[PDB]
């Protein structure tokens, strides 16, 4: 869904605490007005991707204290009230697999991970207690045994198959939910899409620091080494080779991050469509909410992304 | 240059930094100016700048039984707008 | 219905005349293209390490063996300004391409037909849509269907009459406390449970939560011929 918000400074990165370097940077125009306007609009857009996906409904629904859903066990996706962090058993496994002074700052996100988990728990209590009615008006109380009688009719199956085989469907649902808990506790390569976002944002910042030790055709890389050796009619030439060599290193980082922000924007618009068509209703599109005949879906939280659990036929 | 905000009785240490110039309240409203880490800011009530935690919406638990249903009886016709460049 | 539709169009005229920030998505495109052209002009007054920014000044004060150095600092500084302006405009042209393909999809599904996708052509059950013109954009008017008033009832999955289970064809079973009726899911219309609104299949042994009632047969006044 989202990326890591960051912001770079032009004064401390180009000029390492030098007032003689800042006088030559003013002759280059307004290069750093554009570099700070570009990274600001990215960090605003990363807070907008979490609003169109998670904040689909604004009324917080709650689970009733007694569990009677016709034999279905939702104890793996409902949040645990005993833990201080309101997460489920699957959300605790997803948060354990995904793992300076030169003007580099990391701004914190607006929506906290605790507040994201309240958006996911409010939608899990809507598709169970109401189904599809809380996304197109007011919430209407429908029992869970009567919800699948309508969802089976959408794929061309009569209501005699569900009601005469209520024990067979409920046993196959609980065995398929618990199979993901045994799968996510063993293999860690299932979250490779969320790990590539962190690794690409880490190599883009490690390259920006290692380019400060380059000479770019000058005598040395330290700005204090040139001012304490050279006369200012000659020290201006060696400094000007370092300003141009470090300005092109900053323009590559902003340009490469503006294409990654457009790639993560298309993945947030796709995830916002699946939160409304697969979760808030039943979709007739093939290979959109899973392979086969789609019945219902359950959203889950994840670091810098979402995790869907489609139920098919 | 300016150092006129360090008088005191106005600091509020958050996760992004301490907000000097706004007092802390215990209420929770729908905020308009985002600050960071759930904290927001607004200019409401002799007016000042308040700081609070962002609310996620109203609380509404629905009834649920094994033999209960809710059938609508009326309807409203609504017309909305949408702007796309 | 016709009185509720004519009052909804009149609320848009009062909302567009009073609120000035109703078209913020269209004014952001004009303001972003205005700041990009203003930055390209103001960078012509920079020196980039030369004597002066005016090309007519360095060409008149120095020799062509001497003025070749000062012109080179002005060409390289101004060539990176055009390379930056084209690169940022080529990314904004890709964002406006995805918004144009989204408006072409809603022109065919929401306007030219009726879509059953949830929250695509508006909030609620979509009925129709009307397009409107706008500077550098489109404005849609989605007419939807939202239920308002609710009422609690008592439901049941099926009924057993004489050893056979009766399932409904359309709708669900309701009860006002004493009798049982058949109504739809989106509107309340009580009907009599006859053999034309039921579906006999199996017995009433395996259905969990079944109740007992009677199913009226319309062949009983037929025998009085």
């Amino acid at each position: 869904v989202s990326m890591t918000k960051t912001s770079v400074d032009c004064t401390m990165y180009i000029c390492g605490d030098s007032t003689e370097c800042s006088n030559l940077l003013l002759q280059y125009g307004s290069f750093c007005t554009q570099l700070n306007r570009a990274l600001t609009g990215i960090a605003v857009e990363q807070d907008k991707n979490t609003q169109e996906v998670f904040a689909q409904v604004k009324q917080i629904y709650k689970t009733p204290p007694i569990k009677d859903f016709g034999g279905f066990n939702f104890s793996q996706i409902l949040p645990d009230p005993s833990k201080p962090s309101k997460r489920s058993f699957i959300e605790d496994l997803l948060f354990n697999k995904v793992t300076k002074f030169n003007g580099l700052t990391v701004l914190p996100p607006l929506l906290t991970d605790e507040m994201i988990a309240q958006y996911t728990s409010a939608l899990l209590a809507g598709t169970i207690t109401s189904g599809w009615t809380f996304g197109a008006g007011a919430a209407l109380q429908i029992p869970f045994a009567m919800q699948m009688a309508y969802r089976f009719n959408g794929i061309g199956v009569t209501q005699n198959v569900l009601y005469e085989n209520q024990k067979l469907i409920a046993n196959q649902f609980n065995s398929a939910i618990g199979k993901i808990q045994d799968s996510l506790s063993s293999t860690a390569s299932a979250l490779g899409k969320l790990q590539n976002v962190v690794n690409q944002n880490a190599q883009a910042l490690n390259t920006l620091v290692k380019q400060l030790s380059s000479n770019f055709g000058a005598i040395s890389s330290v700005l204090n080494d040139i001012l304490s050796r050279l006369d200012p009619p000659e020290a201006e030439v060696q400094i000007d080779r370092l300003i141009t060599g470090r300005l092109q290193s900053l323009q590559t980082y902003v340009t490469q991050q503006l294409i990654r922000a457009a790639e993560i924007r298309a993945s947030a618009n796709l995830a916002a469509t699946k939160m409304s068509e697969c979760v808030l209703g039943q979709s007739k599109r093939v290979d959109f909410c899973g392979k086969g005949y789609h019945l219902m879906s359950f959203p889950q939280s994840a670091p810098h992304g979402v995790v869907f659990l489609h139920v098919t036929y | 240059t300016w150092r006129v905000y360090s008088t005191g009785s106005n600091v509020f240490q958050t996760r992004a930094g301490c907000l000097i110039g706004a007092e802390h309240v215990n209420n929770s409203y729908e905020c308009d100016i985002p600050i960071g880490a759930g904290i927001c800011a607004s200019y409401q009530t002799s007016q000042s700048i308040i700081a609070y935690t962002m609310s996620l919406g109203a609380e509404n638990s629905v009834a649920y039984s094994n033999n209960s249903i809710a059938i609508p009886t009326n309807f409203t016709i609504s017309v909305t707008t949408e702007i796309l460049p | 219905i016709a009185n509720q539709f004519n009052s909804a169009i009149g609320k848009i005229q009062d909302s567009l005349s009073s609120t000035a920030s109703a078209l913020g998505k269209l004014q952001n495109v004009v303001n972003q293209n205005a700041q990009a052209l203003n930055t390209l002009v103001k960078q012509l007054s920079s020196n980039f390490g030369a004597i002066s920014s005016v090309l007519n000044d360095i060409l008149s004060r120095l020799d062509p063996p001497e003025a070749e150095v000062q012109i080179d600092r002005l060409i390289t500084g101004r060539l990176q300004s055009l390379q930056t302006y084209v690169t940022q405009q080529l990314i904004r042209a890709a964002e406006i391409r995805a918004s144009a393909n989204l408006a072409a999809t809603k022109m065919s599904e929401c306007v030219l037909g009726q879509s059953k996708r949830v929250d695509f052509c508006g909030k609620g059950y979509h009925l129709m849509s009307f397009p409107q013109s706008a500077p550098h954009g489109v404005v849609f008017l989605h007419v939807t269907y939202v239920p308002a008033q609710e009422k609690n009832f008592t439901t049941a999955p099926a009924i057993c009459h004489d050893g056979k289970a009766h399932f409904p064809r359309e709708g669900v079973f309701v009860s006002n406390g004493t009798h049982w009726f058949v109504t739809q899911r989106n509107f309340y219309e009580p009907q009599i449970i006859t053999t034309d609104n039921t579906f006999v299949s199996g017995n009433c042994d395996v259905v969990i939560g079944i109740v007992n009632n009677t199913v009226y047969d319309p062949l009983q006044p037929e025998l009085d011929s």
